[PDB]
RNA sequence: AUCGAGAGG
DNA sequence: CTCTCTCTCGCTGACCTCTCGAT
DNA sequence: CAGCGAGAGAGAG
C-alpha cells in the first residue's frame, strides 16, 4: 500500500523523522510536573515518523523496565546480566 | 517539591534563553572577537559553560 | 581569475609579453593562435576564502524537508518561506554567520550587518 | 612576569605580540598576481592613489596582496613595519609600496627589480617571520 | 545525469510504494550535491518507518 | 474512524503485525534462503564449463541448476 | 540525530538533558547519554589496560 | 558475482598546504609509481586539456580549481597523445602500451566496466573522484568519515557461506579437471 | 595439549 | 667533502578466574 | 606508534 517505507542510513539522512505521530497534528497552559519536558519538533515537514521509539533499542533492552528514567550504563550492565540469567530456554 | 521543581524549570528555560541569545548575536556577526581561540570555539566554550551552570 | 584554453586545439593557453607596446597576450603552444588579454590578473590566490559559503543554491533546494525555515524574510522576494544554512566551506574560522535562501526572489539574504558584498 | 610588573595588562599585551609567531600568510587576505607594464601607471585606481602619494624624490609584472584590517588591529605589527620587513627580506631585490594605514583599503604591492614572482610570493607568505618568538603559535593572558 | 531529478524520484517513491520497485533498494537525493544515489545492494541496515 | 489518523497505541498494532510476518530473526533467514534459491545456482554457472584441449578433441563440461533436496 | 533539523545548534539538539532521571530522558536525550555512556566504558577499559601496563 | 577483488585506487594531492606546485597524481594497482592524472586522461582518449578539466571540473567559473589543476596541465603538456601516455606506463614497448590499455579496463575503476568503448565513463568518474579530492583540499567541504554506518555493512551468514561455497565448488571441479587429464583411459 | 570462543570480577 | 643533520623508512613491545567447543 | 635505529640523501658550509 505504499503506508510504510523501509530506510537505509544513507536514505535516512535525506529524510526528516518525527519521534510522536502527535507531533504532525496542529497545535494551536497546565501541565503536570512529573511529565518529562518535550522541545515542540517546530518541523514543518517531516518526511517519515518512527512507528515507536522503543524499537531503537534491543531486545535485551526491552526487556529493561523503565530504562528512560535509568542511567545507560546501568542498563547495558542489565543487558549483560540477563544473557546471564537463568530461564526455561525452551518448552522442550 | 513542586514549588523547587518549578524554579527548577525555570532555570532550565533562563539558561536555554540567554543561549539563544548568544547564538542570535552569532548570527548577527555582532560578538567581540577572543584572543587565541575560534569565534566558534568561544560561542561552544560559553554555551557548554552556561548548560553546566544551569545543572548545578 | 580568468582562465582561456585556445579554441582551435583546445589547450591552455600561456601567458606573454609583448616588450615594444608593453602589454600581455595569451599565446597556446599546441597550436599558434595568439590573443589579447581582457583581464590584467594573470594569477590570484585567496588566502583567505569567502567563497563557497554559498554552494549549489538551486530551485529545487527550496523544497527539501531537512533545510530549516525562518520567520525572517528578504526585501526582494517580501515572502517569508525561506531556507537557511551555515556555511557550506569547512574552515579553522567559520562564521556563524545565517545564509538565507527564499524560492520567490531567488535571491540569497545574509544575516550579518557588516557584511553586504555580494 | 618580569619583577616587580604586576597588573601590566598593557606590558603583558606587548609580550604576547612579541613571543607570538606572526607570517605574512598570517595577515594576508589574498595574494593576487597582476601585469602592469608602466611603473607609473597601474591599471587599479587604488595603487595609482599609492603612485600619487609616492612623489618623494625592474620587472613590470606586480604582485599585490591584500592584508585583514581586524589581524593588524590584534597584531603590534603594524603595515608600515610589515614593508619593513619584507623589504629587509629582499635586500631590494623587489621593491615595495604599502598602502597608508589610516587608508580604509590596505594594498601592499610589490615588483621585482611570471614563475619568479610566483615562487616568491609562496616564500614571502610562508618564509616571512614578523616580531615573533619562532615556536610559539599563540599566547594568552591570563592572572 | 539526469534532469528533472524531482519528478523522477517522485514516480521512483510511488513505485517503491507500489512494489514495482523492490522496497530494499535505497534511492538518495541531495540537491547541493546534484547526486542520486541508488543501491540494491545487499547487507544495508534498514528500519521501518 | 477510517479517516482519523491514528496514535501511539495504534501504532503498537502496526508494530505487531511486522513482528508477526518477520519474526525476530528474519535476517539470517532471509541470507540463507536467497543463497539457496538464486546464489547457489549463479555460484554453479560462474566459471562451470571445464574445457579440456588436445590438439586432434574438445570437451565441455557445463552445470544444470543445482537442485536441493 | 534524523529527527533533528539540519544546521540547529541548540543544547537539545546538541545533547542536553533538561529532564531529570526520575521524569525520564527523552528518546534523543536517551541515545546521547547512551553515547556518553559508551565512551564512557571504552575509556574505563583502556584506562584500565594502560594503568596495568603503566604499573608493572 | 563471479570473482570479487578489492580494487583500492589511490589519487593523491601532492605537496603541503602552504608549499607551492601542488600536483595531482594518481596510482595504477598495477603500476609501480603514480602517473599524472592527465596522463590517465590521455590514455584515456580524452586529449584536449581543457576537455580534461571540464571531466574533472563541472563548473567553469570557479578559478581555484583551475589553479590546482594547472601544475598537473603543465606536467601533462610534455604528453600531447594517447600513445606515449599509454607507453609510458609501469617498468618492464609496444607490449607496453598495450597491457597499459589492459590494465586501464581491468585494473581502474574495475566495477563500472572491465571491457573496452567503456574509457569515457571511467574518465568522467576519474574527473568527479578529482572533483571531490579538490573540494576536501580547498576546505570548502570536509573528509569523509569512516565510521558511517551507511557505509558500513553487515554480512550475514548467507554471503559468508557462499564465499566459502565458492571456494569449495573451484576446489571440486580442478579436482574433476585433474582427474580427467590424468586419464583417458575412461 | 593446542587453538578458538564466551563469561566473570 | 662532509660530518651533520635530516628526512625518510623498519619493529616490537604492550591481571587474574571460570566454563565450553572444537581440533 | 614511535622511537630509535638505522640508512639514503642531500647539504650548506
Ligand atoms: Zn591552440
Ligand atoms: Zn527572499
Amino acid at each position: 500500500e505504499g503506508l510504510v517505507e523501509y530506510i537505509d542510513a544513507e536514505e535516512e539522512e535525506s529524510i526528516l523523522i518525527a519521534m510522536q505521530p502527535e507531533d504532525l497534528e496542529p497545535a494551536e497552559l497546565d501541565v503536570d510536573p512529573a511529565k518529562r519536558i518535550r522541545v515542540s519538533h517546530h518541523a514543518t515537514t517531516f518526511t517519515h515518523c518512527e512507528i515507536h521509539p522503543s524499537m531503537i533499542l534491543g531486545v535485551a533492552a526491552s526487556i529493561i523496565p523503565f530504562p528512560d528514567h535509568n542511567q545507560s550504563p546501568r542498563n547495558t550492565y542489565q543487558s549483560a546480566m540477563g544473557k546471564q540469567a537463568m530461564g526455561v530456554f525452551l518448552t522442550n | 517539591d513542586g514549588p523547587t521543581m518549578r524554579e527548577i524549570t525555570e532555570t532550565i528555560a533562563e539558561a536555554k534563553k540567554k543561549v539563544l541569545d548568544v547564538t542570535k548575536e552569532a548570527q548577527a556577526n555582532l560578538l567581540t572577537a577572543k584572543h587565541g581561540m575560534t569565534l566558534r570555539e568561544s560561542f561552544e566554550d560559553n554555551v557548554v559553560r552556561f548548560l553546566n551552570e544551569a545543572r548545578d | 581569475t580568468t582562465f582561456r584554453f585556445c579554441r582551435d586545439c583546445n589547450n591552455m593557453l600561456y601567458p606573454r609579453e609583448d616588450k615594444e607596446n608593453n602589454r600581455l597576450l595569451f599565446e597556446c603552444r599546441t597550436c599558434s593562435y595568439v590573443e589579447e588579454a581582457g583581464s590584467p590578473l594573470v594569477y590570484r590566490h585567496e588566502l583567505i576564502t569567502n567563497i563557497g559559503e554559498t554552494a549549489g543554491v538551486v530551485q529545487d533546494i527550496g523544497s527539501d524537508p531537512t533545510l530549516p525555515r525562518s520567520d525572517r524574510e528578504c526585501p526582494k522576494c517580501h515572502s517569508r518561506e525561506n531556507v537557511f544554512f551555515q556555511s557550506q566551506q569547512r574552515r579553522k574560522d567559520t562564521s556563524m554567520v545565517l545564509f538565507f535562501v527564499c524560492l520567490s526572489c531567488s535571491h540569497i539574504f545574509t544575516s550579518d550587518q557588516k557584511n553586504k558584498r555580494t | 612576569l618580569e619583577p616587580g610588573h604586576a597588573a601590566d595588562q598593557e606590558q603583558a599585551k606587548l609580550i604576547r605580540s612579541a613571543i607570538e609567531h606572526t607570517t605574512l600568510k598570517s595577515v594576508t587576505i589574498a595574494s593576487e598576481i597582476y601585469y602592469d607594464p608602466d611603473p607609473r601607471s597601474t591599471v587599479i585606481p587604488e595603487d595609482e592613489e599609492i603612485i600619487q602619494l609616492h612623489f618623494s624624490l625592474q620587472s613590470p609584472w606586480l604582485l599585490r596582496l591584500e592584508l585583514d584590517r581586524a589581524a593588524m588591529n590584534d597584531k603590534d605589527l603594524t603595515m608600515g613595519q610589515v614593508g619593513e620587513r619584507i623589504k629587509q627580506t629582499f635586500k631590494n631585490d623587489l621593491f615595495v609600496i604599502w598602502s597608508e594605514d589610516n587608508d580604509e583599503k590596505l594594498i601592499i604591492r610589490c615588483r621585482v627589480v611570471d614563475h619568479m614572482l610566483k615562487k616568491i610570493e609562496n616564500t614571502m607568505l610562508e618564509n616571512i617571520t614578523l616580531r615573533g618568538v619562532e615556536n610559539i603559535e599563540r599566547v594568552v593572558m591570563m592572572k | 545525469v539526469h534532469r528533472n531529478p524531482a519528478r523522477l524520484m517522485e514516480t521512483l517513491r510511488t513505485l517503491r510504494r507500489k512494489g514495482d520497485i523492490n522496497p530494499e533498494v535505497s534511492m538518495i537525493r541531495d540537491i547541493r550535491e546534484k547526486e542520486l544515489k541508488i543501491f540494491t545492494d545487499a547487507g544495508r541496515v534498514y528500519r521501518p518507518l | 474512524d477510517e479517516s482519523a489518523p491514528i496514535t501511539a497505541e495504534d501504532s503498537w498494532a502496526v508494530i505487531s503485525a511486522f513482528f508477526r510476518e518477520k519474526g525476530l530473526v528474519s535476517q539470517q533467514l532471509d541470507s540463507f534462503n536467497q543463497f539457496v534459491d538464486y546464489t547457489l545456482q549463479d555460484i554453479i554457472c560462474e566459471d562451470s564449463t571445464l574445457i579440456l584441449e588436445q590438439l586432434a578433441r574438445k570437451y565441455e563440461i557445463s552445470f544444470g541448476k543445482i537442485y536441493v533436496t | 540525530l534524523p529527527h533533528f533539523s539540519k544546521d540547529d545548534y541548540s543544547p537539545e539538539s546538541k545533547g542536553f538533558v533538561e529532564n531529570s532521571y526520575l521524569r525520564g530522558l527523552t528518546p534523543q536525550e536517551f541515545f546521547f547519554h547512551a553515547m556518553g555512556g559508551r565512551e564512557g566504558l571504552i575509556d574505563t577499559a583502556v584506562k584500565t589496560a594502560e594503568t596495568g601496563y603503566i604499573q608493572r | 558475482k563471479g570473482s570479487r577483488f578489492i580494487s583500492t585506487l589511490q589519487v593523491k594531492l601532492y605537496g603541503r598546504e602552504g608549499s607551492s606546485a601542488r600536483t595531482i597524481k594518481a596510482t595504477l594497482p598495477y603500476i609501480k609509481q603514480d602517473i599524472p592524472i592527465v596522463i590517465i586522461f590521455r590514455a584515456l582518449g580524452i586529449i584536449p586539456d581543457g576537455e580534461i578539466l571540464e571531466h574533472i571540473c563541472y563548473d567553469v567559473n570557479d578559478w581555484q580549481m583551475l589553479e590546482m589543476l594547472k601544475p598537473c596541465v603543465e606536467d601533462g603538456f610534455v604528453i600531447q597523445d594517447r600513445e606515449t601516455a599509454l607507453d609510458f606506463i609501469g617498468r618492464r614497448k609496444e607490449k607496453r602500451i598495450q597491457y597499459a590499455k589492459d590494465i586501464l579496463q581491468k585494473e581502474f575503476l574495475p566495477h563500472i566496466t572491465q571491457l573496452e568503448g567503456f574509457e569515457s565513463r571511467k574518465a568522467f568518474f576519474l574527473g568527479y573522484m578529482i572533483n571531490r579530492l579538490l573540494l576536501c583540499a580547498l576546505d570548502r567541504k570536509d573528509q569523509d568519515d569512516r565510521d558511517h554506518f551507511g557505509k558500513k555493512r553487515l554480512d550475514l551468514a548467507g554471503p559468508l557461506l557462499a564465499q566459502l561455497f565458492k571456494t569449495l565448488f573451484k576446489k571440486l571441479t580442478k579436482d574433476i579437471f585433474r582427474y580427467m587429464q590424468r586419464t583417458v583411459e575412461e
